[PDB]
Formats: structure tokens, C-alpha cells, sequence
RNA sequence: UCAACCAUAGACUCGGCGAAAUUGCACUACGAGUAAAGAUGCUCGUUACGCGCGGCAGGACGAAAAGACCCCGGGACCUUCA
RNA sequence: AUGGUUUGGCACCUCGAUGUCGGCUCGUCGCAUCCUGGGGCUGGAGCAGGUCCCAAGGGUUGGGCUGUUCGCCCAUUAAAGCGGCACGCGAGCUGGGUUUAGAACGUCGUGAGACAGUUCGGUCUCUAUCCGCCGCGCGCGUCAGAAGCUUGAGGAAACCUGUCCCUAGUACGAGAGGACCGGGACGGACGAACCUCUGGUAUACCAGUUGUCCCACCAGGGGCACGGCUGGAUAGCCACGUUCGGACAGGAUAACCGCUGAAAGCAUCUAAGCGGGAAACCUCUUCCAAGACCAGGCUUCUCACCCUCUAGGAGGGAUAAGGCCCCCCGCAGACCACGGGAUUGAUAGACCAGACCUGGAAGCCUAGUAAUAGGUGCAGGGAACUGGCACUAACCGGCCGAAAACUUAC
């Protein structure tokens, strides 16, 4: 519980799915170009899911073109279409920061099986 | 639990861990202790937890014990005859009771103690 | 630093009174039946004995 | 976040390979560049047979930062290398490609034709 | 300077009869 | 405007007064204003 | 007009707008607030309104206060204080046991909150002050954080008033001005007002009017 | 850049013991002046309820060391075709 | 002629000690204004300038070289001001230089040694008494004692500015080029508050893990090694973060533009009068503030007893309203103060639940030779955040604390 959850709970986003840092994912984020709204795909691993209620954020990283990438975004934000989870990933920490020095197939999640 | 604010008892985190141990073994060892009044209202979060751990006897609550306790008589004691004895009582297992200061130092003391009275 | 001067008696006098002792407050407590006075702080312990009333 | 004596990668290919900024522009005493702010540099590494060489004075901006930038949603935005375009004074690339990603702050702050070249603007 | 000036106008007084210890 | 302890007439449109204290010439031509300061 | 309100600050929070750009917002709970007392010329030299706020047992009541909240003719509150107007035709809209909540405001509002800072404690003149403290090395011995000189020398003699040096920062009265009500809930009683609020959680605050932005 | 936080020893508070350099005095303000030419102490004004605690170090030309630089006087040691 | 910042002259305080250059920190002042602001003249078409006047509110960058100040240079900037304050500031710091003792080069000197010549190296002491300054309390007073809310004399703070767009590629101009005025957006720097985000920290959080010792042993754990190290980390503190601010408007003015107008039949911004006019000034914004000794104001509460002196003026006691101390506490805090609470109670702790953090406990089972893995099981552990619960502790209580009247008017 805390003091604003009353106000929190309006803007609490329900049809966020269930994931977990490791889990990846494409966020679909909506993207305006000169009063032009589509919808650019984020796929990348979970590495982190901070916070809580409508304050939580998760952040999402790839690696495009030879460089890593990472997008924080809020959890329940409506910039946010939706989240699709693809893979579920086996990690033993909630916050996967060492992926920032791994490149390539040491930068590879266990998949959950 | 709400850990010290400002500096420690023993001048260090350590000694203060140590401290506490100890203290709360006497404590259960005697059912009352006099000390210094800032060591008493330090102590009494921490043997009021290590009595919740003993209410909830299982073996999980006994070795989170034993990791601060280390005497295993204390431990027996407090799984055998004050976690049983506090089974109805939900907190509030010590009272501390402010006393005469010292004469070297005039340390404000204080006598914590284990409530008997059920 | 060091003082340039001798305070005078007034000075010193002035701020060594600052250096007194608050007396505390006292409240009668009635163990063994005798009234004796203890400090509020100390009357529940009193009550109990675990105050060396000499 | 970007200031004197940071070194930055070239994220063209004008020939340079790193950079070291300078001044970061916009006022007097600006600290920090972070993307779609430009900057003064200096070519401090380049491949051999460049058109821009060691020790050339150059305008660039700055397309990715290590720290991570606000967006007004919310978001948060970040890479693992603090890297730059080098420009003309047209806020167009001297170079005619881009290596990696950008942020999308570069639309606003008007650098469309870097926008366009990039393989992925996030 | 000032500080000169004035203490040498302080001379062209009623009192001093226009000589004052240096001037 | 010029501003010189030396004001005084350029030409023979130039008039020379006294306004607020100040001595002022004033003239067809601005270039011959003058203040005194 | 200047309408304005006492509350207390709950915390901050997010919310987003129709844009879904974000928003940090305080929370403040703009409560009942109970009129006590018309300031006006012809009695007091001023025009204002005395607000009431906060719910009290009668027994923790001063007597005087109790008497004057019912010569009122209302129910004790903690919190007393008064809002200045700048006429009696401002003044003349608030009557004794008249009750404000946070619908006198609207979205999109500017106000100005004006609360009691946080503690500081016994500052230096580095956290007071944003004064540069000196070298971490290069010889310094022991002024790491001090802040040097203090005047000049013989000339001036002295040291000069309100120069800046350590001591007690915070618990001082803050107006923060101009800040933009992302939304009101009457259902709740609060504010959501875009950014900081001064003072700690539980901290009496005074939303009013913004004195420049209408 | 540009500093933030944590602990510890001090500093702070209580108890106990208990110094020091210094000291012409004293119920030792500020300005502009004046003055052995840089004033707490004088003049004209301004300001200021009395007493403490923690702090800072601009002044008390602060303490310390009868300035080592300079000069005068005298020594000492050194040099040399004195 | 100013000024007194330069080199100097004098040698007036100081040689029973006034520490020196430069830098760092902290500033403060002047304006002889670098920018911003206002304006006159122009060989001012416009952009941009030049020159002069008013203006000191704010701002006036970071670097390379050098001990350096200065200066040159690099990039920038709206601008990269000039000076004073013991060439501000060493009981605030440095100590690179100068300016001890060592050594060396060059030169001088027979030599010892010397050099506003160079070179390498080379102890920066002091517990703050007074003033002052920053903050905080105690006492008394403000004609009874108290309490709440306040006025605002008088002070403090703040005061910066660019780029782009439209106006308009219009005015102007052969063109090149290119506006004033006025609107709009986005910014830099500075500052305040805040911690929802991000990010840092986290010495009673969680996990892993090395070495070693211990809990008899396995298992599980603990002590120590910077919290042993690592990986993460709620609160709080905080900035790199968030938000906000500087205003608008008015008055009076400077330079300046003027009107009506004489003296002086004209003319004249002035002598009587009337106006306009700047980031300066006063107001405005924020903050402190009635010790504002004219010690304020609006209200509310208590608004009542005894004793002794010989009842004169007092003194002592007990009280009320109320407050203090003790007590529980705080995101309030050096102490004190402040704030809250105090059994007619959720103030703290415990407990319960939640949130959050960690990330999947122990035990048992299963698989595997084992290392280990999987299930039981968003497990277990756990601090600050929230809410519930009087279980513990806020006590069977002590100390302070209230009226000479008089005069006049109504």
C-alpha cells in the first residue's frame, strides 16, 4: 500500500503482461514524425524493472548496428501500444547491468525451458 | 530493523552487531539486564525479532536465529519456554525501564527486561 | 588563537554563571511506605525496586 | 553528456575515427552536449586516407550519448558510446553515411538529412 | 588628493587666520 | 550632441542659451547642438 | 481575487497527459477548509480571509483558540492562517463557516504554494551556499570544504552583514510560483500540481492564485 | 567539470579530572573624518535590549620569536700579491 | 586640470616583526560601461557601425604556453570591462616564483666569494579573548497573565541573456544585402524547492563468493579480512535529475524629445506651467520582521484567592487560563529550540498485512558418479514508505504562571 495509490490507480495501465528482466520483447512505442503517428518496435532483453505501481519502469536493451542500445520506459505509459514477450529468459539477478560489457554470444540469455 | 541513525554503539558496526548478540543472549539467559539506556532501546527491535523468529518455531526460524545468537543454549531456551510463552502475544515481549545513571561516566541506564505478566 | 587581553571580572563572571546545573524535578513515590522523592524518570523503577534509594 | 576533452566517436565516414570536443554550443559556459547538440572538435584519430585529417578543426554532432537523455514521454534513451557527425555549417553531414543509431532528438533539432542516413533513428 | 586638499582648506577658516600646522 | 565645457556658436543660426542650468546652443543645423559638460 | 486554499502535501507521483508526455505532479490534499474570521479595513487595516484546516480532538484545543472558533461559530482545526486579498469587494465573497475545497481551482491553473522548506540542519557553505569548496589535493591543508576568505583586510576591518556563511539552512518559507494543476479530484480532495512542493509529506501548504499568471 | 553520500576518530551534548600561550585596562559597534599620515577608545552622526552556545576567521597593525632582509656599532670564522 | 592604478621623489607610523608575487576560495565597492537598456549627431540609405551623453540592475566562458600578473594563441560568446579594498583576502589554502643554508653553468674576482643572470632541490606554526560576521538559544521588557492569527515601518534576496520563426525577403537599396517597432516558440548560464523519473550513495537489506576459524560433524550458518570482495538496492541525503523563477504593470526620473510661452513685439523645452522618456530609483515578486522602546493591531481565554509587615507601599504562598520539565518521538535538530504525541492514545517500537529491494531460502523429494540442476515456491529474507493492531513504552507528577493607581475628556 501507499499514500497515492488512489490517484495512481486511473492511470494504472491494466494488459501490461506478465514479464521478468531477461524475458525479451518487443515494445511497440508510438512514434510521431511531423504530425505522423506509427509504431517503431523495440525488441530487445529486459534488463531491468524498477519501481512500482505507476512509477515503474522496465528498461529494454539491443544491440543495433554494432551498438548497444537501451530505452527506459515507464511500465504503464501510453506512448507504449503494447508489449509482446517472446522469450522468457533464466537469470539468477534482477537487474542485468553486466550485459552493458557483453557483446554477441556471451550476451546471450538462458532461455527458460 | 530501523537501523541506527547516527553513530554506533560500539564504535563500529561490528561491535554493535556483536553488542546486540550478546545482549539479547543475556537477556533470555537472566529475563532482565541493566545497561545503558541507547544499548536497551536498540536492543529491544532486535530480541523482540529473534522472539518472532521463536513464536514461529520451525527450523528456518531457528537458524535465522543461530546466525545472530551463537549460544545454543539461548536458543533453546528461547524455542522451548519464551516464543511459547509469547504465543499470544502479538509484540510488545519487553519493556524497558529507565533507571538510576551510572557514577563514572553518569551513563542514563536502563533495565530491559522480558514481560512475565500472562 | 590566544586572548589579547585579561577578561575583566564582569565579562568572565557573566558567562561563567552560564555554567550552572539544572536541579531536576523531583515527585514523591511511596516504596516500603516511606515517602521518598526520585526523579519522574525514575518512578516506575521505584515502584518496582530497582532504584538504590541508599 | 559531452564537454572539453571528451573524446567521442565519428559515427561518418568522413575518414575521422575520434574526436575530441571542444566547445559544446548554444551560450556562454555550456557544460554538457548531449544529442542533437553540436559541438567544436578536433580529429584526434582518422583512417589513413581520409578527406578530413588528424588535427582538423571541425564542427559535429552529437547523435549518441552514453548518458542516458529524458524524452518528454517519459522514456529514457541510451547507448554504450558517446559518438558524433561531423558537419557543414548547413547542420548537413560532411560524410555520406552514418554508422549506427541516432536519437530522435536529431528531428527536432533539425538534422533531418543525419534522420534519413541513419539505419535506425531511436 | 582630497585628504590633502581639505586639510590644507581647513586653513581658510575664521579661527586658523589662513596658517594651520602643515598648511 | 556635443557635450564640451567649450560650447559657443558654429554659425550664424547658431543661438546660445541657458536652459536648466545647462548653457545650451540649439540651431537649424543639429549638428552645431551643443551642451555644456 | 487571489482565491486560494490550505492543504497538506501526500508526495509525488507521475501522471501523463493527453500527449503521453509525462508529468511529475505533488499530490496535495486541498481539504475542507473552514472560514474563522473576515479581515477587513474598518477593524483590522486589511483585507483577508482566516482558513481553517486539519481535524483535531476538541481536547487538544488551547481554550482561547476553542473560544475563538466558536465565536466563529465553527469546529476547531489545527492549522489557522489567513490569506491577504486586495479589497473589501475580494473579501467580500468568503463568509464565517464557509467552506473551500479544491474546486475553487481548475485545470490548467497556475498557483503559487507557499510551504515550510525541509531541514537542512547546520550547513556549510557549500550546501547553503553552492560555494566551490577548494582543492582535494595540490596541497591543501584542511580547507577542503571551508570557505576561505571572509573580507578583505585593514581597509575594511571588518567583516561585511549578510555574508554568507555556514549555518542552520531550511524550515524557512517557500513560495513556489507559477506551477500549472495538472487536475483536481474533489471525489479525493486533492491537487495535482505539476512538480515540487515545498516542505516535507504531511506538510502544511497554501495553494493560491498565481500572483502573476492570473 | 562538480560535487554527493556512508562510517570511524575528533568537533557537539552529559558526567569526572583539568592545563596553555596571552593578558595595561574595559559595560571593547559602524560610517565618513581627524590623528605618529591605516582608530572599539577622539569628532559629527548612524546603528545597537542584557547574557550565553556552536561556528567563520576581516580587524584587534592578532600570539610567538628584543626582524634573519637593510643600515649603524661590535664580534666570529674564511680568503689574500692587507 | 582630474585621478592616485604605473615608474618614481620624500622617508611620516611600523625593524622588542605590518609575511612577499601569482593562483585558489570568498567577496565588496566605484564607474572612467565590455554586453544588455535609453538616447543625440553622423561623411547614419538599410544591415552594421563611428562618436558623444545617460545608465553600475544583472551578467561578464573554458582551455594551450608561462611561477607568472600581463600577454600571445585556440575555440566560443550577447559580452569575454577597467580599477580600488595592505598591488582585498597565507591566525582562509597553496608555495610554482622571489628571498637562507646544498650543488652546478656562464661571467666577475688571485681568493674567500658575488651576480634585478640561469639552473635542480628546499619545514607555511597558533585550542579565537574582544569587535565583526553567520546561525541558535536563555533572561527581561512591551503596565495583569496567556494563546491564536496578523499589519509591515524597516531590511535581505532576485534582477542576466541568446537562437529561430512570423511580421517581411516587406521598408531601404541599382543590386549585393537587409530592418526598426511588434508578436511566438525553443534555449544557455544562475538560483530556489523537490526526489515522481533518471542517476549516485547506501557500515543492522538481499544474493553470490575467496581464504581462514568456529558453531562436534554433514547440511546450514556465523566471526574476521576496507561492510573481505563482488552484483543489486527501498528510504533518507543528493545532482547528473524534476519543476519553477527572473516577470507583467504602475509611479517618479537621467540623457534626450517636446508643448504652451515670456523676459527680449520675433525666437526660446522654462523663468510660471504641462507632458513623454531607460535593465538604474520607488512600487510590484520572494523572504525576515513590533527589542518597530511610537516595543503595534484583530480577537479569544483566565478574568481569583490566602497569609505577614501594619496594613502605606509592598513581601511571601497557593491557583486559573496556559506553559515548562520528565516521558514516546520526528524527514526538527550541534546542545537548546521547533513540531507532534502522551491511555479520552496509533507518537515510537514490536506484531499483522501491503508496497519496495533481493531474486527463488531451509528442509524434504527427484535426476545426476559428482560438481550441480529441477520441484515444493513471485519462494525465503528484509530497514526507513503506507495502513491496521494498545502488545511494550508514553508514568499514581512535579515546577512556573494573573492587575499600584492617577489626570483629563467623552
Amino acid at each position: 500500500m501507499n499514500t497515492l495509490d488512489f490517484v495512481d490507480q486511473a492511470s494504472l495501465r491494466d494488459d501490461i503482461p506478465t514479464f521478468s528482466p531477461g524475458d525479451t520483447v518487443n515494445v511497440h512505442v508510438k512514434v510521431i514524425e511531423g504530425s505522423k503517428e506509427r509504431i517503431q518496435v523495440f525488441k530487445g532483453v529486459v534488463i531491468r524493472r524498477q519501481g512500482g505501481g505507476i512509477s515503474e519502469t522496465f528498461t529494454v536493451r539491443k544491440e543495433s548496428y554494432g551498438v548497444g542500445v537501451e530505452r527506459t520506459f515507464p511500465v504503464h505509459s501510453p506512448n507504449i501500444d503494447h508489449i509482446d514477450v517472446l522469450t522468457r529468459g533464466d537469470v539468477r539477478r534482477a537487474k542485468l547491468y553486466y550485459l552493458r560489457e557483453l557483446r554477441g554470444k556471451k550476451a546471450k540469455i538462458k532461455e527458460k525451458r | 530493523p530501523k537501523p541506527t541513525k547516527g553513530p554506533r554503539l560500539g564504535g563500529s558496526s561490528s561491535h554493535q552487531s556483536a553488542l546486540l548478540a550478546n545482549l539479547a543472549t543475556s537477556l533470555f539467559e537472566h529475563g532482565r539486564i541493566k545497561t545503558t539506556e541507547p544499548k536497551a532501546r536498540a536492543l529491544r527491535p532486535y530480541a523482540e525479532k529473534l522472539i518472532t523468529h521463536a513464536k514461529k518455531g520451525a527450523l528456518h526460524n531457528r537458524r535465522e536465529v543461530m546466525k545472530k545468537i551463537r549460544d545454543k543454549d539461548v536458543v533453546h531456551t528461547l524455542f522451548a519456554e519464551i516464543g511459547p510463552f509469547y504465543a499470544d502475544r502479538n509484540g510488545g515481549y519487553t519493556r524497558i525501564i529507565k533507571v538510576e545513571n551510572r557514577k563514572g561516566d553518569n551513563a542514563p541506564m536502563a533495565v530491559i527486561e522480558l514481560v512475565r505478566e500472562k | 588563537a590566544v586572548p589579547k587581553r585579561r577578561m575583566s571580572r564582569a565579562n568572565t563572571r557573566s558567562r561563567r554563571a552560564q555554567w550552572k546545573a539544572e536541579a531536576p524535578g523531583l515527585v514523591t513515590v511511596s516504596v516500603a511506605g516511606q515517602q521518598r522523592k526520585v526523579p519522574r524518570r525514575l518512578l516506575k523503577a521505584a515502584r518496582l525496586g530497582l532504584v538504590d534509594l541508599d | 553528456m559531452i564537454q572539453q576533452e571528451s573524446r567521442l566517436k565519428v559515427a561518418d565516414n568522413t575518414g575521422a575515427k575520434e574526436i575530441l570536443c571542444i566547445r559544446v554550443l548554444g551560450g556562454s559556459s555550456r557544460r554538457y552536449a548531449g544529442i542533437g547538440d553540436v559541438i567544436v572538435a578536433t580529429v584526434k584519430d582518422a583512417i589513413p586516407g581520409g578527406n578530413v585529417k588528424r588535427g582538423d578543426v571541425v564542427k559535429a554532432v552529437v547523435v549518441r550519448t552514453v548518458k542516458e537523455r529524458r524524452r518528454a514521454d517519459g522514456s529514457y534513451i541510451k547507448f554504450d558510446e558517446n559518438a558524433a557527425v561531423i558537419i557543414k555549417n548547413d547542420n548537413d553531414p560532411r560524410g555520406t553515411r552514418i554508422f549506427g543509431p541516432v536519437g530522435r532528438e536529431l528531428r527536432e533539432k533539425k538534422f533531418m538529412k543525419i534522420v534519413s542516413l541513419a539505419p535506425e533513428v531511436l | 588628493a582630497k585628504r590633502g586638499r581639505k586639510k590644507r582648506d581647513r586653513k581658510h577658516s575664521k579661527a586658523n587666520h589662513g596658517k594651520r600646522p602643515n598648511a | 550632441m556635443k557635450v564640451n565645457p567649450s560650447v559657443k556658436p558654429i554659425c550664424d543660426k547658431c543661438r546660445v542659451i541657458r536652459r536648466h542650468g545647462r548653457v545650451m546652443v540649439i540651431c537649424s543645423d543639429p549638428r552645431h547642438k551643443q551642451r555644456q559638460g | 481575487a487571489r482565491k486560494g486554499i490550505l492543504g497538506t502535501k501526500l508526495g509525488m507521483t507521475q501522471v501523463f497527459d493527453e500527449n503521453n508526455k509525462v508529468v511529475p505532479v505533488t499530490v496535495v490534499k486541498a481539504g475542507p477548509n473552514v472560514v474563522t474570521r473576515i479581515r477587513t479595513t474598518e477593524r483590522d487595516g486589511y483585507s483577508a480571509v482566516q482558513l481553517a484546516y486539519g481535524e483535531i480532538s476538541p481536547r487538544k484545543v488551547i481554550k482561547p483558540v476553542a473560544g475563538q472558533f466558536a465565536a466563529a461559530g465553527v469546529n476547531p482545526r489545527r492549522h489557522v492562517a489567513e490569506l491577504r486579498l486586495d479589497d473589501e469587494a475580494a473579501v467580500a465573497e468568503y463568509e464565517v463557516g464557509q467552506e473551500l475545497t479544491a474546486e475553487i481551482f481548475s485545470d490548467g491553473a497556475y498557483v503559487d504554494v507557499t510551504g515550510t522548506s525541509k531541514g537542512k540542519g547546520f550547513a556549510g557553505t557549500m550546501k547553503r551556499h553552492g560555494f566551490r569548496g577548494q582543492g582535494a589535493a595540490h596541497g591543501a591543508q584542511a580547507v577542503h570544504r571551508r570557505p576561505g576568505s571572509i573580507g578583505g583586510c585593514a581597509t575594511p576591518g571588518r567583516v561585511f552583514k549578510g555574508t554568507r556563511m555556514s549555518g542552520r539552512m531550511g524550515n524557512d518559507r517557500v513560495t513556489t510560483q507559477n506551477l500549472k494543476v495538472h487536475k483536481v479530484d474533489a471525489e479525493n480532495g486533492v491537487l495535482l500540481i505539476k512538480g515540487a512542493i515545498p516542505g516535507r509529506n504531511g506538510g502544511l501548504v497554501v495553494v493560491r492564485s498565481a500572483i502573476k499568471r492570473g
